[PDB]
């Protein structure tokens, strides 16, 4: 009954917002990541790091506001407030991109805290910690995309900026430079996400349309008591419907709900790996046999080669402004363009 | 007989009071002319 | 009974391994025609002048494609929205050149998938089920109509429909972004919320039911043997899964009604995908995504770029390179 | 059950609640408004005013090009503005 | 508490209008009050458009969808679609809006004050959804009303000043129609045209004679069907084929409205006869054709021989052949060679565009129309930045053809969803399992195993 | 940067006399140019004939010179080809053709001057972007 056991008691008290030991890590970091984003999109520019407006105060709307990444010349600096670049000057810190690493790092630790929170609450209630395990896929995505990818590149400049339109630019950068649609690791991630969404919809619709009549009203929602032992819908009729419509059906409810965990979780993990590849420019950019042929045979054309022409257009037309620190000067005459346009 | 200051109380006000502050800032922004 | 009644009983029989049904009577031949034509074309079809400019695009494996680059190529821009059955061509060779297999495949397939939707209703009625599974399928079905039919209609040509291929899909997506700023369109943003959220809620529900599985096995066997097909009892403690998930957030942010929980799982991705399909369907008529190009200017009048202007720079690179030989006149109006 | 706090339905319907917050909410709003309208938000965060993006005759962006002279660079650009 | 709560009616609040399925009086008030809202919106919106109308700007630069409907019927407009008197728009606006008050008064009266069920107050007005005889009678009355309404458009066109005719000689003009088309080979030939390119089913109707003619057929057919259903009751094959319930009737109409919504979408996008491009802006095909015309005219003025100019691909830069040989504009607009429009048909010969008319007979009004239509192509952004998606802000414009086609596709799609919803529910309801599977007689449990 | 009277000072005529506009006039000429001209001239290009733009160096080399308020007001009254050789009021909106180009009807001489001031001031602010087309977007 030492002071440690007494702090443990109060942290694990049943209250409206459970705290736990993991709250000490979670609540500060998640609040400061959140607040840093809200503060930055409201009040802070990207003028000196990017040559862009990026707050409401400058006249941006919700789609174009961002906490943008620090300038390329900062490298992978931690950009601590008391560090050598800002020297404690808060205003300078904002102007140099300090909010971006502020949000990225506090968010990294808030995510750790949230996963620990899932273990902590699971252990106290005595359930298996599969929801914590599922949360590894968001973590894998966050770390690969926001931390690993820029560490492989020249600087944090090329990480995602925290904004709706900023993320769209990132998407399109990844097409023009990395040919990321062509990457089998992104394709697996796509299948895992669209498959998760399929599983989500087909399972919910199947349960809603094989319910037993457990009440007398037309709103079927009131005929479920969370304490009841019986299944609320018919696994036997669902199984038959799908066996005859689609040829196969689930028969084992446990496997069914495990599969719902497995699919999206694996998808995101697979995309995480491909982004680690892209940190190194280890792209699936090309197909050598097709380039050999195309180079030799000016009548050979596929959708593969048409898309590389699109990529070359993205790179040339977007680099000068997207990478201002490079001082790209492209005369009109070197810009790639088809006829007329 | 409920408490009025709880952990929950701190939770909602840590969010709410900056939210309303920020709203007025954004409201005022709609009248900034270049 | 007479032969017609014998046939009607077979068609609607719930004893067939696969339900046939009246929708199935249309669905089976049209899907078989679409599938057989697709497999042959993907393997063997010769190049297709998709853009009507005598510049054939090779789509098939035998003509130098792999699984990722190969496609059934959309039919020629010279055809526009004209109907091009095999019997309108002067020879199979002419029909192959102008991309006839694309029309045959997509019309047979749209028709067959629409009956797939109907056939879901039909069996649900023979089984005594509630009928709305087919409503869920309408979201992927509507999305398919959008890319294969509605969008060609709005732009005037099946040559601007989505190719039947992996890289052809990407080509369609990139050109769509340049000409509509679909990323900046809220219906697509609703479709992303729909499928991200679907994947999340799929992971959540799966992880939560699994987390609260009742101990029914030893540690050496698969816990899946704790459920027996058709058992009356539930295999997990929903109260325990609520008690975990209620505390993870707060008590009322968590479902305790299994029926409300599952309707939420159905409704979320169905609605989002409805919207993104509506997004393609209305960008077919060139009501495009938000345009904020040069929306911010300073006291003098200089353009202060936002991230929207950077997106426009990339959009411009797709615009000026796509179909590089196809435009003679400065505006790309469809 | 209930973890012992007062229900939100109870509080927001209570008179004492709206007595307290008829003031706090609009005051917090006013303060945020004042934060922007005094021009104070520009100075705390260093956000350009509509007139201080470019010098009158320069079209180039004041982009920082050095890691440790960075803060020195941003100060020099702010004084070529005058 | 006559329904009005879940415990008695069986429906939750979010499905509460379903509490009215068997309260004919309260249901009547819902329909009339709703009709009030429809008439109200037609009233308010016209006045709004009228307040915001600047007769110097084209209608399609001003975000107008209702005034172009009134202009098409002949009122307020002169040669070339020029607005000559705005008073008829005011009249149309005020008269609907005044009407919405008497509609709303009747709706709110029947919904709140009047009898909740009509069946005891009068055998004529009350009904049971399952009375197959009463139902066809109500259908028959509404049929007659529709045929009358159809003939009102004939009356406007033949006896009350005519309709705006974009095709009318000399730039367009209002015109009395005196010889409507009655030849059923034409009128019903439209129903049998294929919907694909260059045919376009009934969307291809390109002259006021066919339009007025077809509305004479439809009005007479609707009046005959009104009588027919008033005097008949459904035959056995029809009795065995349908679900006879209130909700099933709803699903049927939802299906029909969906179908109509999709057709209207394509009507406004392709048809420039009953949606004159003078009022609605150029069609997509029309704008894209107008661009090739514009640069034919420019380059020919500099001395280009537009008929022999080989393009980059080998096809003609300005002129090529369609797949059946017609001479047509080149470039990507080759997909639009089915376009037909009053500004372009004067250059058409028996083989398509005529090189000699191109060399000699292009009037300045055609160069004006084609520049105008090309710079008003139906492209633009959600926030009404006109142009392609990569255009900078400046032009505040979205074509009303875009606005009308996008909205009615969305509406037609959601009504098809509503059809499937209510149709499937109506079938399940009628068979007795819309509330779920009976545990004590689960059907699948009484069926053989699939394998 | 800001909108100074130095920026708002444009050639009145070809004989080097200048006039100096106000903020209200510049905004007026932008609103009017949007309303009347931008459908073909957005950003200083010419969609229906990209070879002729609204660049000050281009208006300079027109016959007669068009890089001054009076020369532009004259163009909006009686537009000619680039070399002066031909009147084009029939296919270019002008006061002389306000019957066929109705958006010109309501315009007055002060409105034309506002539009001309906008066209002449705008490249002093945007530089290459004005009349440069999509390369500079
Ligand atoms: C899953 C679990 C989830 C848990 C997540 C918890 C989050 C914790 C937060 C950790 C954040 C780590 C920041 C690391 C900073 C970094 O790396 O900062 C980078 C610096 C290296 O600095 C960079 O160095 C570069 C190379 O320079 C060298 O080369 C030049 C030659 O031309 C010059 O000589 C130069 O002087 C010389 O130093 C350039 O100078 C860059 O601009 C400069 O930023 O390393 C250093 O700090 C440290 C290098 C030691 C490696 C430490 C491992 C961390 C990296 C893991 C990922 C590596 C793989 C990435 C993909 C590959
Ligand atoms: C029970 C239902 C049974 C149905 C079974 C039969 C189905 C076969 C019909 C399918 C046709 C669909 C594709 C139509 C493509 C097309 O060109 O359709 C457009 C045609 C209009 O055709 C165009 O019509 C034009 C008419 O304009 C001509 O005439 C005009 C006259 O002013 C102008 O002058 C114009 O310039 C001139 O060209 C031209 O002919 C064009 O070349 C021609 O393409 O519209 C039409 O026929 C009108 C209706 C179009 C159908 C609506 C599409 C339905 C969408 C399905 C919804 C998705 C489902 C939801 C998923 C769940
Ligand atoms: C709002 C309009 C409306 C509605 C809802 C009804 C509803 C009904 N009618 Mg009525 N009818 C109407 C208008 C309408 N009618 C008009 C205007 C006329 C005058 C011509 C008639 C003449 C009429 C007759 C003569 C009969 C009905 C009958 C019926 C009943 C069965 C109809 C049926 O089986 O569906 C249609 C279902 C079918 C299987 C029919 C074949 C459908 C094919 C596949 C469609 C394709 C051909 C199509 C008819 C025309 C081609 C157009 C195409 C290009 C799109 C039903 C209660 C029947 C009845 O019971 O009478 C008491 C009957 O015999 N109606
Ligand atoms: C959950 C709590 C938490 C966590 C994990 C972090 C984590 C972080 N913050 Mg945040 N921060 C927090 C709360 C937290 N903060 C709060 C409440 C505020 C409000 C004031 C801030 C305000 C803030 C600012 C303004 C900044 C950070 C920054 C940082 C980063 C660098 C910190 C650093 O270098 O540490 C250095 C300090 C330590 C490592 C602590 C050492 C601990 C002791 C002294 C070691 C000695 C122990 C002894 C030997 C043995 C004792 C044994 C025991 C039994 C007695 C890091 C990501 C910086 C950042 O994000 O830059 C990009 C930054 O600029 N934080
Ligand atoms: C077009 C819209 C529309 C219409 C016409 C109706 C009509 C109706 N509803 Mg539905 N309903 C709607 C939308 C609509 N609803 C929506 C969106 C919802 C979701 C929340 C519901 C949910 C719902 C439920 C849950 C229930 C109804 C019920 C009813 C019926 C009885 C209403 C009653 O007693 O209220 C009494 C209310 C009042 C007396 C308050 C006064 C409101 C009046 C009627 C409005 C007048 C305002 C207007 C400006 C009048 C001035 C004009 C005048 C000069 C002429 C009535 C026929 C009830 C029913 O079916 O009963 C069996 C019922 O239980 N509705
Ligand atoms: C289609 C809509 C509709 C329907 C079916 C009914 C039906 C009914 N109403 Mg209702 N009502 C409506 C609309 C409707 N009403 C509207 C719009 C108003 C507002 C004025 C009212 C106000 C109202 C009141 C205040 C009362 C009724 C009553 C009644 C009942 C007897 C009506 C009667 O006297 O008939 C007898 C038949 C006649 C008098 C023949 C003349 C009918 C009119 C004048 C012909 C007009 C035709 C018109 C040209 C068609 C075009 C209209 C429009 C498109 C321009 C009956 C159940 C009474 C009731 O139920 O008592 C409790 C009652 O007290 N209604
Ligand atoms: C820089 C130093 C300044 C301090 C800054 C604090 C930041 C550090 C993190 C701590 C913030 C969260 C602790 C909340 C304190 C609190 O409300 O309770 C502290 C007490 C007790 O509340 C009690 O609340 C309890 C309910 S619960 O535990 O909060 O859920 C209940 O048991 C009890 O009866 C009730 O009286 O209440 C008061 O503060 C009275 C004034
Ligand atoms: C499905 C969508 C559900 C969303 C919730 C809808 C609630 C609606 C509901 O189901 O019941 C409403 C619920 C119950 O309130 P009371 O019991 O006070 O109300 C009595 C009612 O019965 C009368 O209607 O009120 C709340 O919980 C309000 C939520 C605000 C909570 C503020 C807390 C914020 C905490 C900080 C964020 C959490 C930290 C997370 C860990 C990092
Ligand atoms: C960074 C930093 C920090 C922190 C800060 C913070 C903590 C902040 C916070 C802040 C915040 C916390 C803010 C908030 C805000 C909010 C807002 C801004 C909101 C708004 C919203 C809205 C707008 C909504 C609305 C809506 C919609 C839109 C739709 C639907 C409906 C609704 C109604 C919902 C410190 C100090 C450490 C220092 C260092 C730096
Ligand atoms: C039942 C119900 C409901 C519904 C309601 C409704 C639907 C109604 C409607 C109503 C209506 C529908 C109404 C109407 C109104 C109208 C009016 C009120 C009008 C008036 C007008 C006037 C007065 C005009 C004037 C003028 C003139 C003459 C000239 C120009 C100027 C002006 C415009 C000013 C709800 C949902 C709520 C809830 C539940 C129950
Ligand atoms: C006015 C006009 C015109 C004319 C039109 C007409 C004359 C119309 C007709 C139309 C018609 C004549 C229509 C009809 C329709 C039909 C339908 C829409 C049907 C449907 C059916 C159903 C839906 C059925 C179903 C079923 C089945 C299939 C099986 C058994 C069961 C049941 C019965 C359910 C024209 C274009 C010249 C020009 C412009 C104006
Ligand atoms: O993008 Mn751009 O726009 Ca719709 O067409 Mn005109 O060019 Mn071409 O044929 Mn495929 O695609
Ligand atoms: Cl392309
Ligand atoms: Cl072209
Ligand atoms: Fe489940």
């Amino acid at each position: 009954r030492g002071w440690f056991d007494i702090l443990d008691d109060w942290l694990k008290r049943d209250r409206f917002v459970f705290v736990g030991w993991s709250g000490i890590l979670l609540f500060p970091c998640a609040y400061l990541a959140l607040g840093g984003w809200l503060t930055g999109t409201t009040f802070v520019t990207s003028w000196y790091t990017h040559g862009l407006a990026s707050s409401y105060l400058e006249g941006c709307n919700f789609l174009t506001v961002a906490v943008s990444t620090p300038a390329n010349s900062m490298g992978h600096s931690l950009l601590l407030l008391w560090g050598p670049e800002a020297q404690g000057d808060f205003t300078r810190w904002c102007q140099l991109g300090g909010l971006w690493t502020f949000i990225a790092l506090h968010g990294a630790f808030g995510l750790i805290g949230f996963m620990l929170r899932q273990f902590e609450i699971a252990r106290l209630v005595g359930v298996r910690p599969y929801n914590a395990i599922a949360f590894s896929a968001p973590i894998a995505v966050f770390v690969s995309v926001f931390l690993i990818y820029p560490l492989g590149q020249s600087s944090w400049f090329f990480a995602p900026s925290f904004g709706v339109a900023a993320i769209f630019r990132f998407l399109l950068f990844f097409q023009g430079f990395h040919n990321w649609t062509l990457n089998p690791f992104h394709m697996m991630g796509v299948a895992g996400v669209l498959g998760g969404a399929l599983l989500c919809a087909i399972h919910g619709a199947t349960v809603e349309n094989t319910l037993f009549q457990d009440g007398e009203g037309a709103s079927t929602f009131r005929a479920f008591n969370p304490t009841q032992a019986e299944e609320t819908y018919s696994m036997v009729t669902a199984n038959r419907f799908w066996s005859q419509i689609f040829g196969i059906a689930f028969s084992n409810k446990r496997w069914l709900h495990f599969f719902m965990l497995f699919v999206p979780v694996t998808g995101l993990w697979m995309s995480a790996i491909g982004v680690v590849g892209l940190a190194l420019n280890l792209r699936s950019y090309d197909f050598i046999s097709q380039e050999i042929r195309a180079a030799e045979d000016p009548e050979f054309e596929t959708f593969y080669t048409k898309n590389l022409l699109l990529n070359e257009g993205i790179r040339a037309w977007m680099a000068p402004q997207d990478q201002p620190h490079e001082n790209f000067v492209f005369p009109e005459e070197v810009l790639p363009r088809g006829n007329a346009l | 007989s409920y408490p009025i200051f709880t952990v929950r109380w701190v939770a909602v006000h840590t969010l709410a009071v900056p939210t309303i502050f920020f709203l007025g800032a954004i409201a005022a922004m709609q009248f900034i002319q270049r | 009974a007479n032969l017609w009644e014998r046939f009607c009983n077979w068609v609607t029989s719930t004893d067939n391994r696969l339900y046939v049904g009246w929708f199935g009577v249309i669905m089976i031949p049209t899907l078989l025609a679409a599938t057989i034509c697709f497999v042959i074309a993907f393997i063997a079809a010769p190049p297709v002048d998709i853009d009507g400019i005598r510049e054939p695009v090779s789509g098939s494996l035998l003509y130098g494609n792999n699984i990722i680059t190969g496609a059934v190529v959309p039919s020629s821009n010279a055809i526009g929205l004209h109907f091009y059955p095999i019997w309108e061509a002067a020879s199979l060779d002419e029909w192959l050149y102008n991309g006839g297999p694309y029309q045959l495949i997509i019309f047979h397939f749209l028709l067959g998938a629409s009956c797939y939707m109907g056939r879901q209703w039909e069996l649900s009625y023979r089984l005594g089920m509630r009928p709305w599974i087919c409503v869920a399928y309408s979201a992927p079905l509507a999305s398919a109509f959008a890319v294969f039919l509605i969008y060609p209609i709005g732009q005037g040509s099946f040559s601007d429909g989505m190719p039947l291929g992996i890289s052809g899909t990407f080509n369609f997506m990139i050109v769509f972004q340049a000409e509509h700023n679909i990323l900046m369109h809220p219906f697509h943003q609703l479709g992303v919320a729909g499928v991200f959220g679907g994947a999340l809620f799929c992971a959540m529900h799966g992880s939560l039911v699994t987390s609260s599985l009742i101990r029914e096995t030893t540690e050496t066997e698969s816990a899946n043997y704790g459920y027996k097909f058709g058992q009356e009892e539930e295999t997990y403690n929903i109260v325990a899964a609520h008690g975990y998930f209620g505390r993870l957030i707060f008590q009322y942010a968590s479902f305790n009604n299994s029926r409300s929980l599952h309707f939420f799982l159905a409704a979320w991705p169905v609605v989002g995908v409805w919207f993104t399909a509506l997004g393609i369907s209305t960008m077919a008529f060139n009501l495009n995504g938000f345009n904020f190009n040069h929306s911010v200017i300073d006291a003098k009048g200089n353009v202060i770029n936002t991230w929207a202007d950077i997106i426009n720079r990339a959009n411009l690179g797709m615009e000026v390179m796509h179909e590089r030989n196809a435009h003679n006149f400065p505006l790309d109006l469809a | 059950g209930t973890t012992g706090e007062r229900p939100f339905s109870d509080i927001i319907t209570s008179v004492r609640y709206w007595v307290i917050h008829s003031i706090t909410i609009p005051a917090l709003f006013i303060a945020g408004w004042l934060f922007v309208s005094t021009g104070l938000a520009y100075d705390v965060f260093g956000t350009p005013r509509p007139d201080s993006y470019y010098a009158q005759e320069q079209r180039s962006i004041p982009l920082v090009t050095d890691r440790f002279e960075a803060k020195q660079q941003v100060e020099t650009f702010l004084e070529q503005l005058k | 508490a006559t329904n009005r709560d879940q415990e008695s009616s069986g429906f939750a609040w979010w499905a509460g209008n379903a509490r009215l399925i068997n309260l004919s009086g309260k249901l009547l008030g819902a329909h009339v009050a709703h009709a009030g809202l429809i008439v109200f919106w037609a009233g308010a919106m016209t006045l709004f458009e009228l307040a915001h109308f600047i007769p110097e700007k084209p209608m399609y630069e001003q975000g107008l969808i209702l005034i172009p409907h009134i202009a098409t019927l002949g009122w307020g407009v002169g040669p070339g679609g020029e607005v000559v008197d705005t008073f008829p728009f005011f009249v149309v606006g005020v008269v609907h809006l005044i009407s919405s008050a008497v509609l709303g008064f009747g709706g709110v009266y029947h919904a709140i004050r009047g009898p909740e069920t009509l069946e005891e107050y009068s055998s004529f007005f009350g009904y049971d959804w399952k009375d197959k005889n009463k139902m066809t009678t109500i259908l028959g009355f509404h049929l007659i009303v529709l045929g009358i309404g159809a003939l009102l458009l004939v009356a406007k066109a033949m006896f009350f000043g005519g309709l705006y005719d974009t095709w009318a000689p000399g730039g367009g003009d209002v015109r009395v129609i005196t010889n409507p088309t009655l030849d059923p080979r034409v009128i019903f030939g439209y129903l049998l045209k294929s919907p694909f390119g260059g045919e376009g089913w009934i969307v291809s109707v390109n002259n006021l004679e066919d339009v007025v003619g077809g509305h004479i057929w439809i009005g007479l057919i609707c009046i005959a069907g009104g009588i027919w259903h008033i005097l008949t009751t459904p035959f056995g094959w029809a009795r065995r084929a349908f679900i006879w319930s209130g909700e099933a009737y709803l699903s049927y109409s939802l299906g029909a409205l969906s179908m109509m919504g999709f057709i209207a979408t394509c009507f406004v996008w392709f048809n420039n006869t009953v949606y004159p491009s003078e009022f609605y802006g150029p069609t997509g095909p029309e704008a894209s054709q107008a661009q090739a015309m514009t640069f034919l005219i420019r380059d020919q003025k500099l001395g280009a021989n537009v008929g022999s100019a080989q393009g980059p691909t080998g096809l003609g830069k300005y002129l090529m052949r369609s797949p059946t040989g017609e001479i047509i504009f080149g470039g990507e607009t080759m997909r639009f060679w089915d376009f037909r429009g009053p500004w372009l048909e004067p250059l058409r010969g028996p083989n398509g565009l005529d090189l000699n008319k191109i060399k000699n007979d292009i009037q300045p009004w055609q160069e004006r129309r084609a520049a105008e239509y090309m710079t008003h192509a139906p492209l633009g952004s959600l926030n009404s930045v006109g142009g392609v998606a990569t255009e900078i802000n400046s032009v505040n414009f979205v074509s009303p053809r875009s606005w009308l086609a996008t909205s009615h596709f969305v509406l037609a799609f959601f009504f098809l969803v509503g059809h499937l919803w209510h149709a499937g529910r109506a079938r399940a309801a009628a068979a007795g399992f819309e509330k779920g599977i009976d545990r004590e007689s689960e059907p699948v449990l009484s069926m053989p195993s699939l394998d | 940067a800001e909108l100074t009277p130095e920026v708002l000072t444009v050639p009145l005529n070809s004989e080097g006399k200048t006039i100096t506009l106000t903020e209200k006039q510049y905004l007026e000429g932008k609103r009017l140019f949007q309303y009347a001209c931008a459908s073909c001239h957005v950003g200083g290009i010419t969609k229906t004939n990209p070879s002729l733009d609204l660049r000050t160096e281009t208006l300079a080399l027109a016959t007669p010179p068009r890089d001054n308020i009076e020369g532009l007001v004259d163009y909006m009254k009686n537009p000619t080809t680039y070399d002066g050789e031909q009147e084009i009021a029939e296919v270019h909106p002008s006061l002389r053709s306000a019957d066929i180009f109705p958006k010109m009807r309501n315009l007055t001489e002060k409105d034309l001057v506002a539009i001309a001031g906008h066209i002449l001031v705008e490249p002093k602010i945007l530089g290459d972007k004005w009349g440069g087309g999509k390369v500079y977007y």
